[PDB]
């Protein structure tokens, strides 16, 4: 159900078996009758399962919201507007956290594969997590327990006018 | 990679079972010392298989077996690090409670 | 339940009269009995029991509260919550408390003395630095493949 | 960590070298041994403080429950000063008890050999503290030590429980976990350590004396426990001194911090918090 | 029931309670409970257990299946 | 060679000179305390061992000592300047310290932020 | 399994037995009636003596107070009795 | 000294009564009134191994490849190890060996 | 034989 | 299972009690022969640690004077 | 050891510290100094999965033992030949080590006699 | 623990008390039998050499000079027996001597699954029932007008009768309930 897009994984390697020995491998022989005790039997009732769902199969649809007028083009005090650009910036808070889940499960992927190789080779894993997590704290770091779109509106100008004012000189 | 985390969980199930038995009120039926001595005995021979696993082929594990809750940009999961520690003294462990165990069921006799 | 206030305690006591009635009630002798000193801390007529434990009672005894080792009816002490048995011991000790002090603090005060004399004198065995490769595994423990490290040179001896 | 290791192991051992009930003896010898682990820990060396874990768990599980079977055999009789002959009367509990304390002391080629002297090995030649390498070699003399003050006093001499034998230690349900912990205690830690990925890359080249520093000292505690206790043997009463005082009785840690800190605490409470 | 072993069979000679005998008497004084703790150093008990004979315990049959397994490894290769 | 007693570990009763230098004074305190023991231990055992009692034994030593602990506490307290400062000091002190303690640490971190010398690399969750 | 229960019979046994085996008492003149000082002709140190042997044997403390109150071995059984809940 | 004769009588008196409340504390031979074997091998272990680790072990096995493998980092290895001279399963290429090993005194 | 009844409370309810 | 108790004597010692306990004994010591004698690595190690003075100043790589 | 008694009982002038080893320029005293070799290489021991603690100069043996003992994990007592390979590579690696630590202390007192003769 | 204490300790009760516990600490410091017999009969000849004192005041000093001597010479930790206060086993079966009122509270099916016993349960009921007025009589005729009194109670003075209190005594849970 899940995509290597939004998932990344590196193809597998795993080596071919060389026995130097001549004992036999418990492993596979465990392996071999752990198949055909509990596997055969657990994908024989799954499949009968999934052809029950295939009987009765229903769809369902990912709600999508249009974009409502920012808090920006909004005027102070009409609660209206307020309202809807307040419950947008909310929708899309909620939608950063999860953004942030996703990076935080790459990252944790990436060191439990790489494992003894983890300080080098997740170096592209770990740039990403630190440039999301510099711009989360750009954008919503210190707001509060009552953390609002005004309150993220001052915050970035506030933000703004100190890089303005640096890039004076 | 399915029966590593099988084992696992499988050592799991049979040290939570001999709790629901004695919830399940059928105590004074069976052998209540003598049935999980076996119950550890078995949870050690499912701990010896990944024991085996990983002295052949060093494969580190993780498993995340349950999303508890989703906090914000924190996501608590009920997840186990299936590590050479974690697999060595799960083994330890449970061939050490089987004998405990057995000891118990000698010694806690006229209890 | 039948208690009242002439049951129930009272007032710091000033006349002997008030010391007699305090005594008996409290089930006391009249010289035995000894209230808390007048300081306003509102402990008033209750007696000054001996800071004694309840370790010290006689554990071959039928107390009437075997747990407690108190009898019924005798006073209790105003710390008796501290002087139970699964708290603040108060029984002798085979060597007195000053010794027990002065040796447990010398013997911890000696083991941070050595304890320092052995860091500013490390032991160690004669041998040079552990040889470590490319350029001390730059690469291996994260550097930045983009820019040139500072060569690491190791040589044969 | 590696000095609390270092003190800790040191003070273990110096309690468990005097006390009577063979519970506490045995307990402050896992004590001592955590101390071992925690030395080790202080040290660059986590693998080996897991194979002193897993081997260790081995060693008092097994003593633990030779002793058990000893107090049930004596009637719920814990200290050692009434046991004796238990080399004669309980032989099966004798042998696994004697397995125990020579794997534990860290006879070669037993459990114990394979972290407990790799361990030894690792803090000789190793930049440590030379304080904590001194106190660490002496516990485990210590250990040696009180190993057989309780295969002494337990094993040997005279009999000294109350006449009544109610020894019965013919249960399958006793003699079967000794059985596979004494197969623990002698083929697990080999074949653990034989099978263990390799990591912690240990020092060999090293002189005899460091070699065998863990081997001599724990003879030279074992002789030195055994001419004490023949000592004790000898028909003379001797006046006590502090250092047998304060090994005997804790440390005075336990009476004068159990006696002071709760004291306090609640003498604060009642008399400050509540009533003022 | 139970039935006890002949009291008067506990007698005190040739023991540590002998020795510690002859040296109270050597002050002129008695002890006598020595005929009481007289059954621990006799019979199965009356014995020296020595430590290593405690252990080396087995250490006969364990060099016999030692020489036992030399040989069966010579007589392989 | 003498022991030392404490408040923790106190004098023994056969260590103190008080029981071997006797008194008839003190032998008759010592009969008269055992005569209150044994009337208050032959009215509890009546009382226990009566059959048509039908509920526990109540304690008035017990009810006593509570009410001293609670009830007795405000109308037996006078203010002397001594519990005056005692209760400021122990209603204030801790107070004030960790005011200071908390001011400067706080004061000392936001300086920090301000001229950006603290990293919070990591630190979302706050 | 183990710790048979004891027995009247069995404790005037063990405790006619540490008295034959005590040298101050002859064996002869021993009975489970006979009295410490009246017929037995021994003192209170040597009743200490026989309450701490008795204590030794049966594995367990007599106070000092019902000790000092034994005095022959038949009050010396009815006590190992009664502490003990031997009831024949 | 020894015993006064009230204390004695009133002895004597309470452990007869208590020798009958014990003789009284016994149970009656209908007390308490309550209202396939094969071998080991075969029945008692066989049994407990086809019950309560078989069934148990189709659940776990079901739950973990179709409610775990079907999440995407559930389930997360490390590699395995790479040595030279192995052939690679699902890449199909080969290692190359190492370099002539110029010590070989040991 | 010779066993002896145990006290034990209301476990009933 | 259950043994007849003694009064002062010696117990009856059971044969299977005192030959499993020999057994595991003299287990314990062959393992332990047998390992000792496999490889002796107990006492000395095997590779002969050096002693520093006997080293060459040519070898050490020191200039002379 | 007897150098931890030289170091602080009789002076520390010449008998050197653990840290700054070594204190000499290599080419003092050298006068041409090979570049220490390696066989093993960063992708196979990275494919190897070496601990950072391990890849030293003897990571070949190290892999050759690693190798064997996934090969035959069955029978686990097969080759104490490479380990013993591999610790005789280890022993090597330490007796460099205390060949430096002995350079660098004659160089010492080298540098002591120099002093003196100035 | 049968007897209940006096109101002092007398000279020679003390004297006997301190012989038994300097000999229970001679035994733990001595560990062997026979060298705890031959320091306890050196023990034993010290205490008759002290024997005979007349004057008392002397006798009242050596002994609190002989018990200074014992806690100066006393062990750390003196051998306790299991069921002995401060021991391994004592009061580890109080959590198992369940008072005997709660078979009054047993469930009608549980006093049937044992009738037997609980008919003679309440055969003793009504003993108790039967007694309980007669020794409260006796009780109250057998104190003594004087304020003195001690802990001791009377026995029963004639046929038919049974000591006062003695249902606590008698039905007392055993040492040994399981
Ligand atoms: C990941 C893990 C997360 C959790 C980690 C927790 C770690 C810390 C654990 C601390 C445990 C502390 C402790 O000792 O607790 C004892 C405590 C019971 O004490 P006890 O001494 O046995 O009490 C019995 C009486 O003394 C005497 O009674 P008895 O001897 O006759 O016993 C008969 C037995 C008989 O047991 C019963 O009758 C069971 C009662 C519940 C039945 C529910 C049926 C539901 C059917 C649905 C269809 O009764 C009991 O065992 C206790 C009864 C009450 C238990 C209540 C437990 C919660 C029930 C929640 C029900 C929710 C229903 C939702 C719909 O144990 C529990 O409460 C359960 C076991 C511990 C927790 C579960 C196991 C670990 C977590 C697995 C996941
Ligand atoms: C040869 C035979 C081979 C047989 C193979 C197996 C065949 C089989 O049974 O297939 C499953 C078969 C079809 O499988 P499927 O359709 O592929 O599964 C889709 C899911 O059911 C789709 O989910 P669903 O929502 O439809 O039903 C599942 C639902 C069912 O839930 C309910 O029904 C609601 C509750 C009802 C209570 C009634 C009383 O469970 C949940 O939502 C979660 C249950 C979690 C239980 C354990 C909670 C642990 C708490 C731990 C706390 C501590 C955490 C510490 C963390 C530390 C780290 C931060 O039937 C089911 O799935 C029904 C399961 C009924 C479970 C009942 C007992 C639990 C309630
Ligand atoms: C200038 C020339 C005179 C200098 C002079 O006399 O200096 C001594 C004079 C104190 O007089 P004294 O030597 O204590 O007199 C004792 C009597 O001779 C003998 O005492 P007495 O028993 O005859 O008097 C009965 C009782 C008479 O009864 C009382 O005094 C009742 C208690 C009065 C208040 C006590 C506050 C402290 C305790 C707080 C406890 C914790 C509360 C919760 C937190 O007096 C006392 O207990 C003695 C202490 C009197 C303290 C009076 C303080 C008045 C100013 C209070 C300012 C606000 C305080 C904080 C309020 C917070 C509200 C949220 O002033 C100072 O020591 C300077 C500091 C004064 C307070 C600021
Ligand atoms: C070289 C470096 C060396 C460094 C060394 C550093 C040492 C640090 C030591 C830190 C801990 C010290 C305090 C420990 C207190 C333990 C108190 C305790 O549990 O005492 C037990 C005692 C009775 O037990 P006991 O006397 O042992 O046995 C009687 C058996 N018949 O009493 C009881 O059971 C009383 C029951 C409890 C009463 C309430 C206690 C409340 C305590 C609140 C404490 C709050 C502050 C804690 C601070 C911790 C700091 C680490
Ligand atoms: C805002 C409220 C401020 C309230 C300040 C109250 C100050 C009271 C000063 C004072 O009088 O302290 C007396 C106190 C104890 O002295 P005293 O009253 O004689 O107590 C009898 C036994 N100590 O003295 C002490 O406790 C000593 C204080 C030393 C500093
Ligand atoms: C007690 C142990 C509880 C372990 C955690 C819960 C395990 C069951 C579970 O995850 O059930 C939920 C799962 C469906 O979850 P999902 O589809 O992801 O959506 C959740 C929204 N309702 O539902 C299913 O997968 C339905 C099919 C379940 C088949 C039986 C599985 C039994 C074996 C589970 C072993 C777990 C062991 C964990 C041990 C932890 C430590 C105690
Ligand atoms: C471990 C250390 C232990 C140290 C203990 C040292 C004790 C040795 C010194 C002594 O025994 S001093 C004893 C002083 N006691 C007396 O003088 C008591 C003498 N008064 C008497 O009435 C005596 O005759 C008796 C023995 C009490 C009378 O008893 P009868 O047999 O009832």
């Amino acid at each position: 159900s899940w995509d290597k897009d939004v998932y990344p994984e590196p193809p597998s390697r795993t080596p071919a078996p060389s026995p130097q020995t001549s004992l036999p491998n418990p492993i596979t022989y465990l392996t071999k009758a752990y198949d055909l005790v509990v596997d055969w039997p657990v994908t024989l009732v799954r499949e009968f399962i999934e052809r029950q769902h295939a009987k009765n199969r229903t769809y369902y649809y990912h709600r999508q919201y249009r974009r409502v007028p920012d808090i920006t083009e909004c005027k102070e005090g009409d609660v209206l507007c307020i309202y809807e650009a307040e419950m947008q910036w909310r929708r899309d808070f909620k939608v950063d956290q999860e953004i942030m889940n996703i990076i935080q499960e790459r990252l944790k992927a990436c060191q439990q594969r790489e494992g003894e190789n983890y300080q080098q080779n997740c170096a592209k894993e770990l740039e990403q997590f630190t440039k999301v997590t510099k711009a989360y704290q750009d954008r919503y770091l210190d707001l509060g327990a009552y953390y609002s779109a005004r309150k993220c509106l001052a915050k970035q100008k506030q933000r703004m006018l100190e890089e303005r004012k640096a890039a004076r000189q | 990679m399915n029966i590593f985390t099988t084992s696992i969980l499988l050592i799991f199930i049979l040290l939570l079972s001999p709790i629901l038995i004695s919830m399940s009120n059928l105590i004074k039926h069976i052998n209540f010392p003598l049935y999980t001595t076996t119950s550890i005995k078995f949870s050690f021979i499912i701990s010896l298989l990944p024991l085996l696993m990983f002295f052949h082929n060093n494969m580190e594990y993780m498993i995340t077996t349950w999303h508890w809750v989703t906090m914000n940009s924190m996501e608590l999961k009920m997840s186990f690090k299936t590590d050479f520690f974690s697999i060595l003294f799960t083994s330890v462990a449970l061939f050490v409670t089987w004998s405990i165990m057995q000891f118990s069921s000698w010694y806690m006799h006229s209890d | 339940f039948h208690m009242t206030k002439d049951m129930l305690p009272g007032s710091y006591p000033r006349t002997p009269e008030e010391r007699a009635a305090a005594a008996k009630k409290y089930n006391m002798r009249v010289e035995d009995y000894e209230p808390y000193p007048d300081d306003g801390m509102g402990y008033g007529d209750y007696p000054m029991l001996p800071n004694r434990s309840q370790h010290e009672r006689d554990p071959w005894y039928q107390w009437d509260h075997s747990e407690l080792r108190m009898n019924w009816g005798e006073p209790i002490h105003w710390d008796l919550d501290m002087y139970i048995r699964n708290r603040v011991d108060t029984s002798p000790t085979p060597v007195s408390w000053d010794v027990m002090c002065k040796h447990l603090f010398g013997f911890v005060a000696f083991m941070v003395f050595m304890f320092w004399v052995g860091h500013v004198f490390p032991s160690y065995q004669p041998v040079g630095p552990k040889q470590y490769p490319y350029n001390n595994l730059y690469l291996e423990r994260g550097g930045d493949p983009t820019k040139e490290p500072e060569p690491v040179v190791h040589y044969d001896i | 960590m590696l000095c609390l290791g270092a003190l800790t192991t040191l003070f273990t051992a110096i309690c468990a070298l005097t006390q009577n009930d063979i519970k506490k003896i045995i307990a402050f010898s896992t004590s001592s041994q955590l101390g071992l682990m925690m030395v080790t820990l202080g040290m660059n060396q986590p693998h080996l403080a897991f194979l002193h874990i897993c081997t260790h768990a081995f060693f008092k599980a097994m003593l633990f429950m030779c002793s058990g079977s000893i107090i049930h055999s004596l009637a719920d009789e814990q200290d050692i000063r009434k046991m004796g002959n238990i080399t004669k009367i309980m032989p099966f509990t004798s042998s696994c008890l004697v397995i125990g304390s020579l794997a534990l002391t860290g006879m070669p080629f037993l459990t114990g050999f394979y972290s407990k002297d790799l361990i030894i090995e690792a803090i000789n030649t190793c930049n440590t503290n030379a304080w904590a390498l001194l106190i660490t070699l002496i516990a485990t003399s210590m250990t040696a030590m009180y190993s057989m003050r309780i295969i002494y006093f337990v094993t040997m001499t005279k009999p000294r429980f109350p006449p009544l034998i109610s020894i019965n230690e013919n249960d399958p349900d006793l003699m079967n976990p000794i059985k596979r912990l004494a197969f623990g205690s002698i083929f697990a830690g080999f074949v653990i350590s034989y099978n263990i990925p390799p990591t912690s890359i240990p020092v060999l080249t090293m002189p005899w004396f460091l070699k065998t520093t863990a081997l001599i000292i724990s003879v030279l505690g074992f002789l030195i426990a055994l001419e004490l206790n023949n000592l004790t043997m000898k028909l003379s009463m001797n006046k006590a001194n502090p250092y047998s005082s304060f090994s005997t009785l804790l440390g005075f840690f336990p009476s004068i911090i159990h006696r002071i800190t709760p004291m306090k605490s609640l003498n604060l409470s009642l008399k400050t918090s509540l009533t003022l | 029931k139970m039935e006890l072993p002949d009291y008067r069979q506990w007698k005190i000679e040739g023991t540590p309670l002998e020795t510690v005998q002859k040296k109270l008497a050597a002050r002129g004084l008695r002890d006598p409970w020595a005929r009481n703790e007289a059954w621990r150093y006799m019979g199965g008990f009356a014995g020296n257990i020595t430590f290593p004979s405690v252990i080396l315990k087995g250490f006969k049959w364990g060099f016999a299946a030692f020489v036992v397994a030399l040989g069966a490894e010579y007589f392989l290769d | 060679s003498k022991y030392k007693p404490a408040p923790l570990a106190t004098l023994p009763s056969t260590l103190d000179p008080a029981e071997y230098d006797v008194s008839p004074e003190t032998r008759r305190a010592q009969v008269e305390r055992l005569s209150i023991r044994a009337r208050l231990k032959r009215e509890y055992l009546l009382q226990y061992n009566d059959p048509k009692r039908v509920s526990h034994i109540e304690d008035p030593a017990l009810i006593r000592w509570t009410y001293a602990r609670s009830a007795n506490i405000y109308p037996n307290f006078r203010p002397t300047p001594k519990n005056s400062l005692l209760g400021a000091v122990a209603g204030f002190g801790p107070l004030i310290f960790w005011y200071y303690v908390f001011k400067t640490d706080r004061d000392r971190k936001e300086r920090l932020i301000q001229e950006g010398k603290l990293d919070r690399k990591f630190n979302i969750s706050y | 399994s183990d710790a048979p229960p004891l027995t009247l019979d069995g404790i005037k046994d063990r405790v006619l037995y540490v008295l034959k085996l005590y040298d101050k008492i002859d064996p002869e003149k021993l009975s489970v009636n006979s009295h410490f000082m009246k017929d037995l002709g021994l003192d209170s140190l040597d009743q200490v003596e026989i309450i701490m042997a008795m204590e030794d044997e049966f594995g367990f403390e007599i106070p000092d107070i019902d000790a000092e109150k034994l005095m022959c071995p038949q009050e010396i059984v009815d006590y190992i009795a009664d502490k003990k809940d031997v009831y024949e | 000294s020894g015993y006064t004769p009230d204390e004695k009588l009133r002895l004597q008196q309470l452990r007869e009564l208590r020798r009958r409340w014990l003789k009284d504390q016994e149970l009656s031979p209908r007390e308490p009134v309550l209202p396939k074997n094969m071998v080991f091998k075969a029945y008692r272990s066989s049994l407990f191994a086809v019950s309560h680790v078989l069934i148990p072990m189709w659940f776990v096995h079901y739950y973990v490849k179709y409610h775990m493998a079907t999440k995407p980092y559930t389930i997360v290895s490390s590699k395995p190890r790479i040595f030279p001279g192995d052939t690679i399963l699902e890449t199909g290429e080969v290692i190359p060996p190492m370099r002539d090993f110029p010590d070989q005194h040991h | 034989g010779k066993r002896l009844f145990v006290v034990k409370p209301s476990l009933y309810y | 299972v259950h043994i007849q108790p003694r009064y002062r004597e010696f117990p009856q010692l059971t044969r299977s009690q005192v030959i499993q306990g020999e057994f595991l004994s003299s287990l314990m010591w062959f393992w332990i022969l047998w390992r000792f004698w496999h490889d002796s690595d107990a006492v000395l190690g095997h590779f002969s640690y050096p002693d520093p003075s006997q080293w060459t100043d040519e070898e050490l790589g020191i200039p002379p004077d | 050891g007897a150098h931890l008694t030289r170091r602080y009982l009789w002076d520390a002038s010449v008998e050197p510290d653990p840290e700054k080893i070594p204190s000499f320029p290599p080419d003092l005293g050298f006068p041409e100094r090979k570049e220490r070799v390696m066989v093993a290489t960063q992708q196979e021991m990275m494919d190897a999965q070496l601990t950072l603690q391990q890849r030293d100069y003897c990571a070949h043996y190290l892999i050759r033992l690693l190798k064997c003992k996934r090969d035959s994990f069955p029978n686990f007592l097969a080759c104490k030949h490479e380990q013993h390979d591999w610790d005789y590579c280890e022993h090597l690696d330490y007796v460099k080590r205390m060949k430096e630590f002995e350079r660098e202390r004659r160089l010492l007192q080298r540098k002591k006699r120099r002093a003196l003769k100035e | 623990a049968f007897c209940a204490p006096p109101a002092y300790l007398t000279h020679q009760q003390k004297v006997l008390r301190l012989y038994k516990r300097a000999l229970r600490h001679l035994e733990s410091w001595c560990i062997h039998r026979d060298k705890y017999r031959y320091f306890a009969c050196l023990m034993r000849a010290r205490f008759e050499e002290h024997k005979n004192e007349k004057d008392m005041m002397r006798a009242t000093q050596l002994l609190r000079e002989a018990e200074e001597e014992f806690w100066q010479n006393q062990h750390p930790q003196p051998y306790i027996f299991p069921d002995s206060p401060g021991g391994t086993s004592f009061e580890r079966y109080e959590c198992y001597k369940v008072p005997e009122w709660c078979l009054d509270y047993w469930h009608p099916s549980e006093k049937a699954m044992y009738p037997d016993y609980f008919s003679k349960r309440e055969q003793w009921k009504k003993l108790r029932m039967e007694s309980w007025d007669r020794e409260v009589k006796q009780l109250q005729e057998e104190t003594s007008p004087d304020g003195i009194m001690t802990e001791a109670l009377p026995p029963a003075r004639r046929e038919g009768d049974l000591p006062p209190l003695w249902w606590h005594i008698v039905t007392r849970p055993r040492e040994r309930p399981t």
